[PDB]
């Protein structure tokens, strides 16, 4: 303040869960707790299972698009192999029908 | 006649996944699981989550079964029957210090402390001050100061004082005495069943203090090289690991 | 006959959808990666019956942390979650730290959902940690002067 | 049930006697939401005060009943040994209030396996209660054991 | 399947033209930069929907005040704004003091 | 604030960061192009299987 | 709203969104071509009985 | 297959970002250099399967 004394205006509550994986992500960067997520236990930064925080630094995304780019082609090639096993299923049924 | 559809059990390529709870073997073993029906099944998938009850399940919620962690220290039991293992937020309770040991290296060139009788407020009454932080039956901190006073050739009075106890008196009667051989090796007096102070409704710790592996230096400083104990604070939980040979440990 | 491969096509289509989401959600702050989980069908028949998606999960490692000079960009690096509330009073959880002020000077994200904090009451205030979260209002309230007691 | 770890180094609170509105009159406030036969939510605030070493005056208040009397008697007393094991007063019956013409809810509150923490704060570990709101329908599932369920 | 990736495309295009703005807007006096901020869309499905702009928010830290020999060149080095009215009486707020008479 | 009269405020951009942020925007644009072209050719082989 | 002086109003079409819409439109065109293809050959296996 | 490649691809990514950290923290006082030590993957097959 202008008299150069500071007063605490609150503390940012962090929250953890039983599992992180049960979190049903809503329509934003938001997640939401569920029955599958476990009810959230609440606290502050640095107490037990909780998160050491930072001030001005912002958390980037965790995607590594090298692994994403190498996973899209393996999903792509086994997609095409699934297309070819229904293709040869079509061919064996085609020669199954018209054999007379 | 189709003779039957056989599996092949060579291990697939193990793939480095940066997730923590993703343990997968590469041999002929089999993970053991159970569902809520009560029937035991066997798998090899590495996707291991934990429920809202925090027991380790697969992706289909089938609980992993493992050997339990029974005792204090928690170990295996002599019935040998696996069970659904959990990762609780139940806090690690503290237990009183029972074995604490302090190793000391004291110079033999040190003169006898001048200002006699002993005082904890007089640095010239002892030769060496040391600190060991023990924990009692409930488990709060006790900064046991131990005190080393050269009486004569190769003989060292050893005094104990709980600085954490405001209701305790100063040590004036002898706790123990390190008596060394000619060679500088400890002969006797290297153990004491010493009792701490009583603080805030927590009863005192009564622990075996040991001075084994201590040796009398010839020229140097009075030096504590190694303190160890089995007392601690209530830790709630921080993290956990699946160790490399199968067991799960909790930080 | 056909069921195995149409299940495989659906599995690879969901897989491509998840990783295309993950590529699209690169460099959005607080996004956590998508991952598919597959499992195979069986029956009394000894042959196999395809693959089902056992479920879509997230990857809960930490992202890298980019130091921005903006002070209202608080991020965390461990298991925690910011506890947000919306305009409907529903509790949500997030890790995107891009925090605005609104008109009323309580901390919203860049969507408008208010944070929650343990409030600070008194003079001088302390952490009133009664496990009761409330939206962090950070007002222009004047510092009420107090008396000297110990000079 | 409310299982909670209690700080053994909490002092006896400076505000004496007890107050329901004044924060420094108790060591820790906790909240459990209970439900009656009508279905309304009652926010039972549990108030922990320490009397002397190793036992705690536990007072209860029905903050969702605005016409309720402030407690000046002991709802129970948590007694601890030297090892932090709960001794007695760990399970107590309690009646709630009524509002909007509802019936009074009476339940057994359980503090089993509550430990007395040496150093820390008072933190609620796990609460569970069997009361619940009315619910119309969201989903309905055919489980593999021939059991149909609604959620 | 496809809409996620075209959402990523126009999100990166929004990045690219606000950054091309700020690069084109570099070394003018009293401009404060823009910043694109994003968020993922979701639905009842656990699989995704892409990315939208959460918004174009500006950074309000101060630019480095440069010495200039002209005397009508004021500039706040803190968190104030100027105030401007026009021929239509509407209030406007600035940050540079290119103040001709 | 606290006003100065001679000194006039420059821009807010640090164009090293903008010139390195346009590259990241370019490359995740190109990876989004990669996933639309791969959904194109999986749908291409989803048609032409007969 | 606020009319401007010399700036023109450029087009509404973001051509990436149309370049993926033509992809999905042409591939379900091709899927419709495959269902008239299978209707063709089930009709000639209905004809060529005798 | 793709597994040796992704393992490999990542190894180079983490090595690149560690030595980029070493270039970025050049002449920051008291900083210590970082090297990414790697190790190869094997399993029950005789052929190697990554890093």
């Amino acid at each position: 303040y202008s008299n150069e004394q500071e007063q605490v205006l609150g503390q940012i509550v962090l929250a953890n869960f039983a599992n992180n994986e049960g979190l049903a992500s809503q329509g934003d960067n938001v997640w939401a707790a569920t029955q599958a997520s476990g009810v959230a236990l609440l606290g502050t930064a640095g107490s037990g299972n909780f998160g050491k925080l930072t001030n001005g630094a912002l958390e980037a995304s965790n995607v590594d698009l090298s692994k994403e780019l190498v996973n899209m082609i393996v999903a792509q090639r086994n997609y095409q192999s699934n297309a070819q096993t229904i293709k040869t299923q079509d061919q064996i049924l085609n020669t199954l029908v018209n054999l007379r | 006649k189709v003779a039957g559809i056989t599996q092949d059990f060579t291990d697939g390529t193990t793939t480095n996944t940066g997730r923590g709870l993703d343990v997968a073997i590469s041999q002929n073993g089999f993970f053991r699981l159970v569902d809520s029906n009560g029937s035991v099944f066997y798998s090899r998938n590495g996707q291991f989550k934990l429920d809202e009850n925090r027991n380790l399940v697969n992706m289909q919620g089938m609980q992993l079964t493992g050997y339990p962690a029974t005792g204090t220290p928690p170990t295996i039991q002599q019935g040998a029957n696996p069970a659904p293992i959990t990762i609780p937020n139940t806090l690690m309770a503290a237990k009183s210090t029972t074995t604490a040991s302090m190793q000391i290296n004291l110079n033999s060139t040190d003169p006898v402390p001048s200002k006699t009788p002993f005082s904890v407020s007089d640095a010239d009454s002892y030769n060496k001050k040391g600190t060991v932080t023990v924990y009692d039956s409930q488990g709060n901190a006790h900064d046991m100061n131990v005190y080393f006073v050269k009486t004569k050739d190769n003989e060292w009075a050893v005094y104990t004082h709980d600085s954490s106890d405001p209701a305790a008196t100063a040590p004036t009667t002898a706790s123990t005495t390190l008596k060394f051989n000619e060679n500088g090796i400890l002969e006797s007096g290297g153990t004491v069943n010493i009792t701490t102070g009583t603080i805030n409704g927590a009863t005192a710790a009564t622990f075996s203090l040991s001075f084994l592996n201590s040796m009398q230096q010839n020229t140097g400083a009075n030096n504590i090289v190694a303190t160890n104990q089995n007392g601690y604070k209530p830790g709630d939980l921080v993290s956990y690991q699946i160790n490399n040979d199968g067991t799960v440990v909790g930080n | 006959s056909f069921s195995q491969a149409v299940s495989g096509l659906n599995a690879a289509a969901t897989n491509l959808d998840v990783i295309g989401n993950n590529i699209a959600n690169s460099a959005t702050y607080g996004f956590k990666s998508g991952t598919a989980s597959f499992a195979d069908m069986f029956a009394g028949s000894k042959v196999g019956l395809g693959v089902k998606v056992a479920g879509i999960t997230q990857d809960f490692t930490d992202g890298t942390t980019t130091n921005t000079g903006r002070g209202l960009d608080v991020a965390i690096s461990q298991n925690g979650f910011f506890r947000l509330v919306d305009s409907n009073g529903s509790v949500f959880y997030s890790r995107n730290g891009q925090f605005k002020l609104d008109e009323n000077r309580n901390l919203v994200n860049m969507q408008g959902m208010q944070l929650t904090g343990y409030p600070a009451t008194g003079t001088p205030p302390t952490i009133q940690q009664g496990a009761n979260p409330a939206p962090i209002t950070i007002p222009n309230t004047l510092m009420a002067a107090k008396s000297t007691t110990t000079a």
